[PDB]
């Protein structure tokens, strides 16, 4: 029965025919598919754009970067900024939260310079060699790292030093790198680097990081998983939770499921066509709905998974969402537990947190 | 100014894991059941379970298996908290004390794991190499197990198999080996893997391929070598294949299994319909398989000895089933627990009338009713059909060499003796008193004589001689109206006049005689203290001035008197002492009950209250239960007064009328008790005045509600089975569909028979069932609420009768829920609310609900989309208006109202919070918000929210039932006594951390996966009730450092207990 009741009254009964709580919040998802609000939240000052959300993993707080060289912290639930991270000269270009670790959230901005914050107290900064600009940030989930890249070079560095202990580089300089980030499970590595000549195209490596073993990403057929793939920012692609799913752009921009099981490693799943406005990327907790930020009403949209075949119709367009008034959408991401809403960033400066 | 109170009244029974071991002792077997909370350790005998420690352990178990490490003298045991607070339990045994010495602890959860779909599971290696726990999917998490690492450093190693349904490890290999089956989608596949520490491979056979229907994995022990997998039950190992495809599988599936002997040639499978399969091997490589058919429904089987198979149900009431060799079957039951599981709902109901209330659970499913009380019950041994007895005291008949062989039964005019010669009930008189005369009493003083004080004359018959010794009578040839006589003196009272008379031997001597104001009503003289037998002090109770008065019984001089209101004589009066302090009992003829303090010494007037009891006289009578011996009420509401501390409690009795009570202890009858009615006789012994007892009536169907009717008698369950009397007649399809037949089984509250079935439409769910009387018409209703999943929904308003089952009305889409709001029903259901009213008919915001509760104002709370809502209904607008609504969204369960402030809640991550609307600004834009004013991690599936109580400083009450069969209670209380007891809330800590080593504030935690908040005003219940359990040596330093007293706090919480 296609009902809360009788999925539930076998919970209840203590049946521990589990899979019921999955399909439980498959239907909250099917159900909130149908429910309409837009809830604005205050901010210290006065930023002129909002960039990069970062949900985090307890749920606790969220912090987001804006031009203003500030990093704003605001509470999901009361809806009410607390704090605001202040010490960038510069406006800060990758923030990501810490898994295991509470308040301990780092960022790193465009002059070169990184700040690990805790919101108790307490800081830490470290300098690039030559100011160069920095390409993406990536925590270790279990182990005390966080990867830096620049331009082409991944710094190995524990806060717990001051500076970075390994240097690995690619086999060219224009050869950079432009992505790293771990997986839900800490196991695999997903590396994207510029491909050898806009039409900039970069591929996607994928080492597994279980032994530690510094990645020898100088060569550009080890581990590969695609070919090509469209890459301007960390938010373009991400993992599902149960980290058996996985979007990322491909060039005719289109977006592509691939099952990232050892199974069919590689294979792909879904697939729809987009236009360019594509920016951005983010999976439901469960991996079947998945939101993405448009550029300039409808900013947004929601998909379904039906069957997985790799043709045009392996979704289905649910609905759409707008923001209370042209506007890009810069960053979205599911909240943590399914059913709640979404919140988002928008280019003219504004945070808004959708609910049904 | 709100602070809550949270304790459990009857603790979960529904059964998780039966894994069997040696955990109390190398040579002790054991059992090891798991609750959802507390873990019981039975031993298994050939009688059968017999608990030995029944450890409530500070977590929810999740993964438990016995292991044997070497070097380790008994196996030990890994509790795996569902909190992931991994811990290598082990039992220590020292002496009278026992307790659960952890020898490692650690919280092994993972900050980006997620659970696994199919539950989670832990296995050992065969020796003891490893352990393997699956948590997360994709993350294998191997624990070294060396004699270091007492933190538990775990680590990580990844699975190629993302969703594994069950793995195992093979036996008989050097390296460990792992099998077990995934479910690429591709069928159902097998492999085999080499778990390396140093590396952290290839197993002995490859990947193949199997049933797409196969779950379950029963790996063959050594002498075998292999794995069965399981209509296809093969065998894999190496390269050798077999595979038998049974018709009678096919059926239904397979949920049980376990190893039957070290050979294997002999394995148990259950079938989730209540079938014994059991699955035989023929012997190395084998030739073939074979299954067999040989019981209630079983969710853990754990085969014990010799035939004795323990089915634990989850659904139902586990049994012990039994496996004869030799209808021809071989599933016989031999015990049946009373475990109430799926507490789907249940109702207050006072069936009598009277102060106490009644609960009435539908326990079970499938394969319903339970009735739950709150006072102390009686097993009736023997039933006499004998007449209206005036009294009832038991009488020594043999020489002083304890118990009792003989009854005396007084009537309104004779006196009926009855002998007791064993199970048998004979009435035979004694030639020392008179049977055509009424006797006040018939006890024995001393001497070996029988004292025989009648209405006529107190006689004094001696038990050896079994004749008459003396005979005191008044020299006024008055009938004698109230008599006293303890052991050593007499002290009866003849109209206005009272005479004092001395138990000598063989021999009534009158000590006193004194004349009252007023007619005296009863005589009472009892030591309430240092005396034996000689009774210093003397009650004596007025009928014109309706006065009680204490006076000393040598000279019959007052000494203190009470003054009461009314006309009503007292009834009776009885002085006695139960505690450190001595207490008088006043009783009314119309039932009025006076409890006060008295004095040894002198007497004093203490404290007096008022207490209920039934409407017809009350005869005060005390009884030995305990060590501390109570008090009993016989009345139309009778009721046994007991204690806690100090406090006198009014717990009530079970039984339908009392008239008059006796203690017995004779060779057929240890600790039963003479009971007496209009016409009954019936026996009981009595030991707590806190046990629950349960009455079974099954159904064999699955109900959904329940509701009481007041005019008819009788109950009202729904049915929904699968496959007088009366048929549904909705005048306004493939082959296979979800469909279900349904009925409405009425059951008499006097025999507990079901009186009528309504049979519903196909395919068609009808869950609701609502008892109200709707609108101006005074008839009441039985009305049912019929879904089907949803462009239509009907209402069946079954206006009952003196046989049959009517309709008023009938009245898009399935509705949610809805009770009655104070005459009406105005349902809030598909995203859209109501205003509707009772011609005898029934007859927008985006407003769906699923749990809905108020309480009897205006008040109402509900839920839109997994969030508490509060609405408000105005009288004026005759609608719902949003009050506030409560963020943070939490998989609601079941809500509730405690008052016009808390509002309790729970939710599917077994947690308890309370809003309340603290004081804000800005008009309304912040107030819409519920603040949670209090986190609790209760631990239970919390599934009906009711109120009223199972007794008679708070105002209010609630109970609440779970899915594991937990009863509880939540109050509320003001600021000024929390605060206060706020820094001592935590004193309880420094004398004992906990069962695991866990800390406090980690259960005082907010135990989802993503938040942590220490609790806010929550006041444990569970704590603090062990307070009075911390032994005395160990109370004295806690709460030590205005007067700081040793048991200044005692009496101030132990009005708690009362609750």
């Amino acid at each position: 029965e296609k009902n809360a009741v009788r999925i539930l009254w076998g919970r209840e009964r203590g049946a521990r025919a589990m899979g019921a709580q999955r399909l439980l919040q498959e239907l909250v998802e099917d159900k909130t598919r149908w429910m309409k609000e837009g809830k604005r939240v205050e901010l210290p000052d006065s930023p002129r754009s909002t960039f990069l959300l970062a949900f985090s993993p307890d749920r606790t707080l969220l912090a987001s970067t804006h031009v203003n060289h500030n990093i704003y912290i605001t509470e999901v639930k009361t809806g009410k900024c607390v704090h605001s991270l202040i010490g960038h000269r510069r406006t800060p270009w990758c923030v990501t939260f810490h898994p295991t670790i509470s308040g301990l959230i780092a960022s790193g901005c465009l002059d070169g310079e990184v700040r690990i914050w805790d919101l108790h107290g307490g800081s830490e900064s470290w300098f690039t060699d030559s100011n160069n600009a920095i390409a993406s940030l990536a925590f270790h989930p279990t182990a005390q790292l966080l990867l830096i890249a620049t331009a082409n070079e991944i710094h190995f560095w524990d806060w717990s030093r001051r500076e970075p202990f390994a240097v690995v580089k690619t086999a060219s300089e224009m050869e950079r790198v432009r992505l790293v980030r771990f997986d839900p499970l800490g196991h695999y590595l997903l590396t994207a680097i510029v491909n050898p000549s806009a039409n900039t195209t970069y591929r996607l490596q994928w080492w597994d990081f279980t032994k530690f073993d510094l990645p020898e990403i100088s060569n550009a057929s080890v581990n590969v998983l695609v070919q090509n793939c469209k890459i301007y920012n960390d938010a373009s692609c991400d993992i599902s939770a149960d980290g058996q799913l996985l979007a990322a752009f491909i060039p005719s921009g289109i977006l592509a499921v691939y099952s990232l099981a050892p199974h069919n490693l590689g294979e792909m799943l879904y697939t729809k066509r987009f236009g360019p406005n594509a920016i951005s990327v983010s999976l439901s907790p469960m991996g079947r709905y998945v939101m993405v930020g448009l550029a300039s009403h409808m900013v947004a949209q929601v998909f379904r998974l039906q069957q997985a075949h790799g043709g045009e119709t392996s979704m289905r367009r649910v609905f759409n969402v707008l923001y209370p008034m042209h506007v890009s959408i810069n960053s979205a991401r599911w909240l943590p537990e399914p059913g709640l809403g979404l919140a988002y960033g928008t280019n003219k400066g504004d945070l808004v947190i959708c609910r049904p | 100014m709100s602070y809550n109170y949270v304790v459990t009244a009857q603790k979960p029974t529904a059964v998780n894991g039966c894994v069997t071991g040696h955990f109390t002792s190398a040579e002790d077997l054991n059992l090891l059941i798991a609750k959802n909370t507390r873990l019981e350790i039975y031993v298994v005998t050939a009688e059968g379970l017999r608990p030995v420690k029944e450890v409530g352990m500070y977590g929810k178990i999740a993964v438990m298996e016995l292991f044997r490490p070497k070097g380790e003298s008994k196996d030990l045991l890994f509790i795996l908290t569902a909190k992931y607070n991994a811990c290598i339990l082990e039992y220590k045994q020292s002496g009278e004390s026992i307790d659960i010495i952890t020898r490692a602890h650690g919280n092994v959860q993972d900050r980006i794991g997620r659970p696994s779909e199919t539950g989670i599971i832990g296995i050992i290696d065969p020796e003891c190499r490893m352990i393997g726990l699956r948590l997360y999917d994709g993350l294998f998490k191997v624990i070294p197990l060396d004699r270091d690492n007492k933190e538990l450093k775990a680590f990580n190693i990844r699975l190629e198999e993302l969703h594994v349904i069950d793995v195992k490890f093979l036996y008989g290999c050097q390296a460990p080996t792992i099998c077990f089956v995934y479910q690429d989608p591709q069928g159902r596949h097998v492999k085999t893997y080499e778990v390396s520490l140093r590396e952290k491979n290839k197993g002995p056979w490859k990947q193949e391929n199997v049933e797409a229907e196969a779950s379950m994995v029963i790996a063959v022990p050594e002498p075998f070598g292999g794995a069965i997998i399981i209509e296809s039950i093969t065998y894999h190992n190496g390269d050798k294949y077999l595979a038998i495809a049974p018709p009678i599988i096919k059926q239904s599936t397979i949920v049980c299994h376990n190893r039957v002997d070290p050979n294997g040639s002999r394995y148990l499978l259950g079938d989730m319909e209540g079938r014994l399969f059991m699955l035989l091997l023929e012997k190395v490589t084998l030739k073939d398989l074979r299954v067999e058919l040989l019981t209630s429904i079983a969710e853990c089987l754990t085969y014990l000895d010799n035939g004795v198979v323990f089915v634990g149900s989850r659904l139902g009431d586990s049994q012990l089933v039994k496996l004869n060799v030799d209808q021809g079957s071989y599933v016989v039951a031999m015990e049946t627990f009373t475990n109430l599981g799926p507490i789907v709902d249940m109702c207050v109901v006072d069936l009598e009338r009277q102060g106490q209330g009644q609960l009435v659970t539908c326990s079970g499913a499938f394969k319903s009713l339970r009735i739950i009380r709150n006072g102390i019950g009686i097993h009736e041994h023997a039933s006499i059909d004998l007449p209206g007895i005036k009294g009832l005291w038991p009488l020594r008949s043999d020489p002083n060499r304890e118990t009792d062989d003989t009854l005396v039964l007084s009537f309104v005019g004779q006196t009926r003796v009855l002998m007791l010669n064993g199970e048998e009930v004979e009435e035979t008189e004694l030639m020392g008193f008179v049977d055509d005369q009424q006797t006040f009493f018939c006890g024995n003083v001393a001497h070996q004589q029988l004292i025989q004080i009648t209405s006529a004359s107190v006689r004094l018959v001696s038990q050896e001689p079994k004749a008459l010794v003396s005979e005191w009578k008044e020299p006024q040839a008055k009938n004698i109206s109230v008599a006293s006589c303890n052991s050593s003196q007499v002290v009866v009272a003849v109209g206005r006049a009272l005479y004092y008379l001395q138990i000598h031997p063989q021999e009534l001597r009158q000590i006193s005689h004194t004349e009252m104001e007023h007619e005296v009503a009863c005589l009472d003289i009892t030591p309430l203290g240092d005396s034996n037998g000689l009774s210093p002090l003397c009650a004596i109770g007025l009928w014109t001035d309706i006065s009680a008065r204490i006076l000393k019984l040598p000279s019959f001089e007052l000494l203190h008197k009470e003054m009461l209101g009314g006309e009503i004589i007292p009834r009776s009066i009885l002085m006695t002492t139960f505690e450190s302090s001595h207490y008088l009992l006043c009783a009314l003829g119309d039932g009025a009950l006076f409890y006060f303090g008295l004095n040894i010494e002198t007497g004093l007037l203490s404290d007096r209250k008022k207490v209920t009891l039934g409407t017809q006289p009350t005869v005060l009578r005390t009884f030995r239960s305990l060590s501390t011996t109570n008090v009993f009420a016989c009345s139309d509401r009778p009721t046994v007064i007991y204690s806690s501390n100090h406090k006198l409690v009014f717990s009530n009795v079970n039984l339908k009328e009392v008239n008059y009570m006796c203690p017995l202890n004779s060779d057929g009858y240890p600790d039963s008790l003479a009971l007496a009615n209009n016409s009954t006789l019936t026996i009981g012994t009595i030991d707590e005045i806190q046990k629950l007892h349960i009455r079974t009536v099954p159904l064999y169907e699955s109900p959904r509600k329940i509701c009481y009717q007041e005019v008819s008698q009788c109950f009202g369950v729904l049915s929904s089975r699968i496959e007088s009397s009366s048929v549904s007649s909705s005048k306004l399809t493939s082959f296979g569909e979800e469909v279900e037949v349904h009925n409405l089984l009425i059951i008499d509250q006097h025999t507990f028979e079901v009186l009528h079935a309504h049979q519903f439409l196909q395919n068609e769910y009808a869950l609701s069932l609502v008892s109200c009387k709707l609108g101006k018409d005074p008839n009441t209703y039985f009305i049912v609420g019929t879904a089907m999943v949803p462009k239509q929904g009907r209402i069946v308003v079954f206006q009952y009768s003196d046989g049959k089952l009517q309709t008023v009305a009938e009245k898009k889409g399935a509705v949610y829920s809805m009770v009655e709001f104070n005459g009406k029903l105005l349902a809030s259901i598909n995203s859209t609310v109501r205003l509707y009213e009772w011609e005898k008919e029934l007859r927008y915001n985006n407003i769906m609900a699923l749990y809905l509760k108020t309480k009897g104002d205006f008040i109402l709370v509900g839920d839109l989309m997994r969030s508490v809502l509060l609405l408000a209904y105005k009288p004026m607008e005759g609608n719902f208006e949003e009050i506030a609504r409560d963020f943070n969204p939490n998989w609601m369960s079941a809500v509730e109202i405690l008052d016009d402030d808390n509002f309790l809640g729970a939710e599917n991550a077994f947690n308890l919070f309370v809003c309340q609307k603290d004081s804000a600004a800005t008009t309304d834009e912040e107030r819409q918000h519920l603040q949670e004013v209090g986190l609790f991690h209760l631990g239970e599936f919390v599934n009906v929210f009711c109120h009223g109580s199972l007794v008679m400083p708070t105002q209010g009450s609630v109970l609440f039932g779970t899915v594991n069969g937990m009863i509880g209670l939540v109050t509320s209380l003001s600021e000024s006594w929390y605060n206060l007891l706020l820094d001592m809330q935590n004193r309880l800590n420094k004398v004992i951390k906990s069962v695991g080593k866990i800390e406090h504030s980690f259960w005082r935690s907010f135990h989802t996966e993503r938040k942590t908040e220490p609790a806010t005003g929550f006041i444990d219940g569970d704590l603090i009730e062990s307070f009075l359990d911390i032994s005395r040596p160990k109370m004295q330093e806690v709460v030590a450092n205005r007067e700081a007293t040793a048991d200044d706090l005692i009496k101030v919480v132990e009005e708690l207990t009362r609750i």
